[PDB]
């Protein structure tokens, strides 16, 4: 019931137990988005994980690039002055109406749907 | 009967299992 | 025939005819990325054209992501150690059979399908 | 006849002018 960003899932294929804890704390049919596949794939090759990174991936309802989310991601950007794959990200999860999990409170906080679990 | 129940109660965990058992798998997987 | 880099599409709206003539040089139907289309129109809402710059987008062949373009773009990422959003567009053109039309020639010189009509 | 052929070369061009019209509305268009 809940989108996850990139660096929860690096966090957790990087024995992270706090991330762990973070994805327990939603029920399964998580998502992520596409960039965030793509983005952890990059990961998952540079320490030779590829295929079972993928399985693992695969559990995620992974959610593609709509012109929906495209047209939303541009507005977000201007409004909240977001890096674009933040926005993508954000988009994604607004149009199917999840919370947006993330470690990153410096660009996100402020914005209504977010919920940051953990820190250090 | 309900026992309708029940078997609401699982399947509803899991799912929560395969679940725990995708997540701790994929824990320091790299 | 052809795909074009966001770098060419941003100059032509900018007003430099190097641009119009790197696009009449190729056939119509010619195709932008997804995220070309996202960056454009981040330029556009900024310079208040967003209506007509939509309008002119249209007239491009918009290729969205598929997984065939994720995998691909994770790969090419490696290879030829390129920024992301670079694999994905030339992911898109290679998957689809386009040559890869942009002003950057530091990252793409030596990659075969990629053609720099200008400098400056 | 063909003329099949000039029928070819219109559509062919435009398609072409339209493209031409396309980007000559789009350059300096910001």
């Amino acid at each position: 019931s809940a989108l996850f960003d990139t660096n929860i899932l690096i966090d957790l294929f990087s024995g992270r137990r706090e991330a762990k804890q973070a994805l327990e704390a939603w029920p399964p049919q998580n998502a992520i988005s596409l960039i965030t596949w793509m983005e952890v794939m990059v990961g998952a090759k540079k320490y030779h994980q590829e295929q079972r990174t993928r399985m693992a991936l695969s559990t995620f309802n992974i959610i593609n690039i709509s012109q929906d989310i495209a047209e939303r991601s541009v507005a977000l950007r201007q409004e909240y002055k977001l890096k674009l794959p933040d926005a993508i990200i954000l988009a994604t999860a607004q149009l199917h109406r999840l919370e947006l999990i993330t470690r990153n409170t410096k660009d996100f906080a402020g914005i209504p749907g977010v919920v940051t679990p953990y820190e250090i | 009967r309900a026992e309708l129940l029940r078997e609401a109660v699982e399947q509803y965990l899991e799912k929560q299992d395969r679940a725990k058992d995708t997540i701790s798998s994929a824990l320091g997987l790299w």
